[PDB]
RNA sequence: CCAGCCCUAGAACAGGGCACA
């Protein structure tokens, strides 16, 4: 079995790669807005 | 064009070698071969084993039922009545089954008188391994009974090599006397059990259980297996020695790689210990009574 | 340095080494068939009944006035002909041929068959392992028509003689590697052909020689194939375009 | 009745050989049928096969491994067809690939495929004490983000629910049942060999008998690979190791009047269609939910 | 050389010598000559010695064959199946019977370099040494720094 | 060192690779689709997006009517790029051009060789590497995986 | 400089069969779903190329032999056509080429 | 010079008996003369060999060796060989079994140098030996794993035996 | 994970980027 190689843009299409690079995007900025505060989740005794 | 004819012969005897090397014929028949004389041959394989055989047994062991039915065939195929002397051959089935019986016999006697610890299984074991297809095929073509058998087929297979040699051993039975018969038996087919072991030809499957078995029938409690000595017990190759107390005795010890197969060859070394069949005990007398 | 190549393989043939030929080429045989026989379509029931084939072979072989002056010409040509003591003749040769070609005795199938019957029946099968047998013969060889072929330039007569067969053969043939290709050995299958056999008569020796195999256009198709075939695409050019046929 | 696991399998098995055999002997000659080749790449392609033994395989083969490493379905001039399924008569085939423009019968094949290879390994990941029956595979479109399928466990087991660590098992097991390649082999039988082929699971004795209801000629369409015998609609993908990437995501549990029956939901994509991380990722969390669709 | 050659160790065909002595020369074919001054040796060894070596060892079959050769050949067929093939050409009557007593007490083995001048089987009486057939045991069989 | 270049070496020096460019640009405002050197055609793509947008300006501005007429050889094109190229590409920004690698040149060089095409040309389209249907399996779930993110607000 | 022994052919083996000079598999080949020949995955496919190559050539052909000469260029927008068409109301006043061949599949109306 | 595998190409087996395997089909093919050299034409045949058929001319067709077309040639001729002349069905099937390049008869011209110095320039010439077996592609034998090198260094530590002790 | 496109990274081979625009 020779598989070929294979990037996130080959079997895409041109209404599901702007969906994906919005749904990463908003992702990332979800998680760094939630990791925004951390002294008040559980901070380590200083 | 250089002049000679020495160089030119060398070098077809080089070009058949070569030739010989490249494509290997199949192994054809010593009988076939040039030179051969059949009674000849019988009267040497009677002289040379220090053997006073008969002319006509030999040449009725030395018969084959399968040679019967090749030369029977050939026989239909030409068109030639041959019913008045093929039909006489006698074919070596009777004896075959004599040799095999008193082979067995013989062997199964001497084994009992030999060792009186080996168990009925063992003992049969030992006579199937002694009379088996490859002791046998080995002793029948170290004798070059092969060569004289006639039978097609000249690889000469397993079952009929082995036929052969048993009709050889009823011929001499018939011949000779049961003594005699015996004595050629001890000498060419007992020399095969030379430095070989009990349990390479038994294969038994539960080692412990046999010699716990054995141990209720000697009247012996029961045998515990302790760690004597070790090498090492977190290295990727451990060494263990596991020894059978019986009463706080030892009875044998056995090493091993892991503590099972150590406490299982412990248990090997028991039962050979119990039978006998050790390798300080007693060698094979093989003298003339 | 100045080494250049020779040995270059070319074939070029020119009509005046043609012609400029100092012995002209010897035919031991004719070109092909001048008149073949058209069969009518009803053999295929006829054969069902044994009387009512043999009457009408006999009635279409003496009635045909072609085939009884090819016979008498070929009979003042040469005398011991007889048309009876033929058809046993040709079955023997038909099986003789069959059985060199099995064995591969080409020298043996040259003598028998002849120089338009040899090739057809030799290139497509000079790698190929053949078991032929005969088993049976349903219909005894009829002896349908007699046409001769006399060329005045040299004086040479050539008389075919065409032989409705129907035999029961078992056919076999195998692969230069061993494995089986064609059909089964212990199949004794009917077939049903017209042997076209050919003697020169000005030769003194005059061996019958097989040298046509006609078989009838209503003939059932031959046995499928073991293997799977795959017929290839028209191989298009890119500026050209498909046209599916309907 | 008294009847191992094992033993149950070798008798499915065998009886299937037997059913084989008889479908093979059915024909005793090797009729020649001449296959038109439809497609698009070469056009004209005529084949000269054998009735009943030569496969839309052997035709991709014919043409070169190229197809046979991308068309997964045949469509043999009116309907889908699996490849390792046997030609009947005269036609024109065309294969279908996963890219193609119009995939949907490839991709719902592949459904069927997963949903079936997921029973599998589900109703052979269980211990022996507990009774186990596979109710069918649930047609759900491709839209739905999970391919389902319905077990009924024992009474015993209704109390707890596989946890992660079970998830994990099960993907594992499907993980080393695609690595050993599997043929995916179609048989067109009777109700009344079905029934005697089942013998156990009343359920699926339920779904043959709707199944063949429809069906004018009492003809049910059974698959099986390995030593695993199911019946589902449409055909199935060739080969098993075409699925490269495969997860169990999670089990729903519904009630009804009669029973309850677990819905265990799977995610799957081949190796001509695998994703990045981040997608199989956010593909897994949304197969996580529930899938509704019977009708 | 025997790096460039082969090697083996000494065995015996079918355990020879220890039940009874097996004679290992089968059958010993000469091909010589009647007319060929090469063959003046073998012929007079057929004519005086043959006899008497066939009436010493009768349990090898002794063949003799003149036909037109030029070189007079020995072959010696053993019980192991092994052919040894030996030249004659112009050797005196002694030479002969030298190498026919050869032939005679050979036991049809190849002849290349053996390994070990003996060959013992089980030389493990009354045991074998292993590194811990003498080392004292402690109470318990405790390791150097364990403590119970 | 060659760190913060935007230039690649070409021809026989800076004026042999204007000229060379000149040409490149002549032929491509001549037949609207061209094919050369992966290298040069990659070059030529900058200079044929500010030949456009010179074109753009108006017929009027000297300042694009010299540079035009230094840039096209053939005099007959200026008018043409003027008039039909210019006006056709209004609303759109800087997507004129459009370069695709084709295979390598049946010679025995094996180069690596591109074809550059001005879009809205009477020419046959180039078979271009089209994204997969939304009908696959893929993009069927990240339709589902839309319609739930849609459904969710 | 100059060598000073003959390498030997393990040696010479051992550099000229390293990897590093081993041509490597390439494996982004695919095939073509229009025509069914082969191409990679980032370069146009031959054989679709070639077509359009002489439709263009035999386009640029018939455009050039309706202009006389050399430097006689359209100054309007252009537009080729083919058998069984005829020009409308939006390709009314450009230049048109007229061709006998019928429109091929690929080229599209627009 | 010598033609010997144009000569295999025409031996014939006996047939085989009800009952054994089918052995599968070998075609030898070559192609003569070849202007290409002998080491380069060689890398091509490394690359190519023990691949399918189908993945080989695929790789050929990408390679930008002058050698590749040659041998895409020859391929196509021995596939084509293998399905008319041979009883080879499906004709992607096949896969290459040994593929070879040696050298052949060359031609000397002289090269100059200067100062009245020569070379002796060979003109090279390469033969292309290929062979066809039907079947699939045998797989690709994969490293040595630990388990392996684990069991064959405890096989050598147990066949060790006391040397020069008897 | 490395098809392809860039790099203040680089002979080749390597290394870092290609979602906010
Ligand atoms: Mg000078
Ligand atoms: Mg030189
Ligand atoms: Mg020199
Ligand atoms: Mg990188
Ligand atoms: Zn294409």
């Amino acid at each position: 079995h020779g598989k070929s190689v294979t990037w996130w843009d080959e079997h895409l299409s041109e209404e599901n790669v702007p969906f994906v690079k919005q749904l990463v995007s908003d992702e990332n900025k979800a998680q760094l807005a939630s990791k925004l505060c951390p002294l008040k989740d559980e901070p380590w005794p200083i | 064009a250089k002049k000679g004819f020495r160089a030119a012969y060398r070098f077809q005897k080089e070009l058949e070698r070569w030739r010989l090397l490249r494509c290997p014929p199949p192994p054809v028949r010593r009988s076939e071969k040039p030179n051969w004389d059949y009674h000849a041959e019988i009267q040497a394989f009677g002289h040379r084993l220090q053997e006073t055989f008969s002319l006509d047994l030999l040449k009725t062991a030395f018969v084959n039922s399968c040679y019967i039915k090749s030369e029977e065939a050939k026989r239909q195929k030409l068109g030639i009545d041959k019913e008045a002397a093929l039909l006489n051959l006698k074919d070596n089935q009777e004896l075959s089954e004599q040799g095999i019986s008193f082979s067995q016999t013989c062997l199964t006697q001497f084994f009992e008188d030999a060792f009186p610890d080996l168990p009925t299984e063992g003992v049969t074991s030992l006579v199937d391994f002694l009379t088996s297809e490859e002791v046998v095929c080995h002793v029948a073509r170290n004798l070059a009974v092969e060569q004289l058998a006639l039978s097609a087929e000249f690889p000469v297979p397993p079952p009929v090599l082995r036929q052969t040699f048993f009709a050889v051993i009823g011929a001499l039975l018939q011949s000779s006397g049961p003594e005699r018969t015996a004595l050629f038996i001890r000498d060419f087919l007992i020399t095969q059990m030379t430095g070989k072991e009990l349990f390479e030809m038994w294969t038994i499957t539960n080692p412990m259980g046999l010699l716990v078995e054995e141990l209720k029938k000697r009247k012996i409690s029961a045998p515990e297996s302790r760690l004597t000595r070790q090498s090492g017990s977190t290295t990727a190759l451990p060494v263990y020695f596991v020894g059978l107390y019986c009463d706080r005795k030892l009875i044998a010890e056995g090493p091993g790689e892991t503590v099972l197969v150590a406490e299982e060859e412990a248990a090997r070394v028991a039962l050979r210990k119990l039978f006998g069949f050790t390798e300080n005990r007693r060698p094979w007398d093989y003298s003339k009574p | 340095s100045e080494k250049e190549f020779v040995e270059h393989a070319r074939k070029a043939g020119l009509v005046i080494p043609h012609e400029r030929l100092e012995r002209p080429i010897h035919l031991a045989c004719t070109a092909g068939i001048f008149d073949a026989y058209v069969p009518p379509e009803g053999d295929a029931r006829i054969s069902s009944l044994s009387k009512e084939g043999l009457a009408q072979r006999a009635e279409r072989l003496k009635k045909n006035v072609a085939s009884q002056l090819s016979i008498r010409k070929i009979r003042e040509s040469d005398p011991n002909f007889k048309i009876k003591d033929f058809p046993e003749k040709a079955k023997d040769i038909f099986i003789e041929a069959h059985l060199c070609l099995n064995n591969s005795d080409h020298d043996r199938l040259h003598t028998l068959v002849t120089e338009n019957c040899f090739p057809d029946m030799v290139w497509d099968i000079r790698y190929k392992t053949v078991r032929w047998s005969f088993v049976e013969s349903l219909e005894p060889p009829q002896v349908v028509q007699v046409r001769c072929s006399s060329l005045m330039n040299q004086g040479n007569i050539y008389g075919q003689v065409t032989v409705r067969m129907h035999t029961r053969q078992t056919l076999a043939i195998y692969d230069r590697f061993g494995r089986l290709m064609y059909g089964q050995e212990d199949v004794p299958r009917d077939v049903l052909e017209y042997v076209v056999f050919e003697k020169h008569l000005v030769d003194p020796y005059g061996s019958w020689r097989m040298h046509g195999k006609i078989i009838p256009p209503w003939a059932p198709p031959k046995q499928p194939i073991l293997k799977t075939v795959m017929i290839p695409g028209p191989q298009l050019k890119p500026w050209e375009e498909f046209e599916e046929p309907q | 009745s008294q009847l191992s696991p094992t033993e149950l399998i070798e008798m499915q098995n065998d009886l299937f050989n037997k059913e084989k055999n008889r479908q093979l002997s059915l024909t005793p000659r090797t009729e020649k049928i001449e296959v038109k080749h439809v497609g698009k790449t070469d056009p004209g392609t005529v084949f000269v096969m054998n009735k009943n033994i030569s496969t839309p395989y052997s035709c991709a083969m014919h043409l070169s491994e190229w197809y046979c490493r991308k068309s997964i379905l045949a469509l043999v001039d009116g309907q889908p067809w699996d490849m390792y399924k046997p030609l009947t008569k005269s036609c024109e085939i065309k294969f279908l690939t996963f890219k193609d423009d119009d995939p949907g019968e490839v991709n719902k094949a592949y459904w069927r495929s997963c949903a079936m290879m997921m029973g599998c390994v589900i109703e052979r990941a269980f211990k022996d004490e507990y009774v186990v029956s596979l109710v069918r595979a649930p047609e759900v479109p491709v839209i739905a983000g999970a391919f389902c399928y319905d077990v009924v466990l024992d009474k015993r087991l209704d109390e707890w629910m596989p946890t992660k660590e079970n998830l994990h098992s099960f993907t594992k097991d499907a993980r080393a049942l695609i690595y050993k390649d599997l043929p995916f082999e179609t048989l067109e039988v009777e109700a009344k060999v079905a029934l005697e082929i089942f013998q156990h699971n009343k359920y699926k004795l339920d779904f043959i008998e709707e199944k063949a209801s429809q069906n004018p000629e009492r003809i049910v369409k059974l698959h099986r690979f390995g030593d695993f015998i199911d019946v589902s609609e449409g055909p199935l993908i060739p080969r098993t190791s075409i699925c490269f990437q495969y997860e169990v995501s999670a089990v729903h549990n519904l009630q009804t009047q009669s029973s309850l029956v677990r819905r265990f939901q799977g995610l799957s994509l081949p190796v001509h269609l695998r994703a990045h991380f981040t997608i199989w990722n956010k593909l897994l969390e949304r197969s996580r939910k529930m899938v509704t669709e019977d009708k | 050389t025997a790096r460039g050659t082969a090697s083996r160790f000494l065995t015996s065909v079918l355990h020879n010598g220890l039940g009874r002595y097996v004679q290992q020369l089968q059958r010993l074919s000469f091909s010589l000559s009647r007319d060929a001054p090469s063959s003046r040796g073998a012929r007079e060894f057929v004519e005086r010695e043959v006899t008497d070596f066939a009436r010493r060892n009768p349990g090898v079959v002794i063949y003799v064959n003149p036909r037109p050769c030029c070189v007079p050949r020995v072959v010696a067929e053993y019980l192991n199946g092994a052919v040894r093939e030996e030249s004659i050409h112009c050797k005196s009557v002694e030479e002969i019977a030298a190498l026919v007593q050869k032939l005679a007490d050979q036991s049809g083995l190849d002849v290349i370099r053996i390994r070990k001048p003996f060959h013992t089987d089980s030389p493990s009486i009354q045991g074998q040494w292993h590194p811990f057939t003498n080392k004292p045991t402690t109470l318990g069989g405790l390791r150097p720094r364990e403590v119970q | 060192i060659s760190h913060g270049r935007v230039f690649r070496r070409l021809g026989l020096g800076p004026e042999s690779r204007i000229h060379l460019l000149q040409n490149l640009l002549t032929g491509l405002v001549r037949h609207e689709r061209i094919e050369a050197s992966w290298a040069r055609v990659d070059e030529l793509r900058g200079y044929a997006e500010k030949l456009i947008d010179y074109g753009k300006l108006g017929d009027t501005n000297e300042r694009a009517m010299r540079m035009a007429d230094f840039w096209l050889t053939e005099k007959d094109l200026i008018p043409k790029l003027f008039q039909v190229l210019a006006p056709r590409f209004q609303g759109q920004n800087g997507g004129y051009t459009r370069m695709l690698q084709i295979p390598n040149r049946n010679e025995q060089d094996r180069a690596k060789m591109a074809v550059i095409e001005y879009k809205g040309n009477c020419l046959p389209p180039l078979p271009l590497p089209r994204r997969d249907s939304n009908l696959t399996l893929l993009n069927q779930l990240l339709q589902g995986l839309r319609q739930d993110q849609e459904a969710s607000s | 400089a100059a060598p000073k022994n003959r390498r030997s052919i393990e040696v010479n083996r051992c550099r000229r069969r390293n990897p590093q000079k081993l041509i490597k598999v390439k494996n982004n080949i695919d095939v073509c779903p229009e025509c069914g020949h082969l191409k990679q995955k980032h370069i146009l496919c031959g054989y679709c190329y070639e077509k359009v190559r002489k439709e263009t050539a035999e386009i640029r052909r018939q455009m050039g032999k309706q202009e006389g000469g050399p430097f006689r260029a359209p100054t309007t927008e252009t537009v080729v056509l083919y058998s069984g068409e005829t020009p409308s109301e939006q390709d009314q006043g450009k230049r048109i080429i007229e061709r006998e061949r019928k429109r091929p599949s690929w080229f599209t109306q627009n | 010079i010598s033609r010997k595998w144009e000569k295999k190409n025409k031996i014939v087996y006996p047939p085989q008996l009800p009952g054994e395997p089918r052995r599968p089909a070998e075609i030898y093919h070559c192609r003569r003369q070849i202007k290409y050299s002998k080491d380069k034409m060689w890398y091509l045949a490394k690359l190519i060999r023990g691949m399918s058929i189908d993945q080989a001319l695929a790789q050929l067709e990408f390679s930008d060796k002058k050698g590749a077309q040659i041998i895409k040639e020859v391929l196509l001729e021995a596939q084509d060989m293998a399905v008319r002349d041979h009883n080879v069905e499906f004709r992607s099937n096949l896969y290459v079994a040994e593929s070879t390049s040696g050298r052949g008869q060359y031609l000397k011209r002289i090269r100059y140098h200067g100062r009245g110095r020569f070379g002796i320039m060979e003109k090279v010439f390469c033969h292309y030996f290929v062979k066809l077996v039907e079947g699939p592609p045998p797989p690709r034998e994969a490293p040595k794993t630990a388990v392996a090198h684990a069991r064959e260094y405890i096989q050598e530590l147990r066949n060790r035996t006391i040397t020069h002790a008897l």
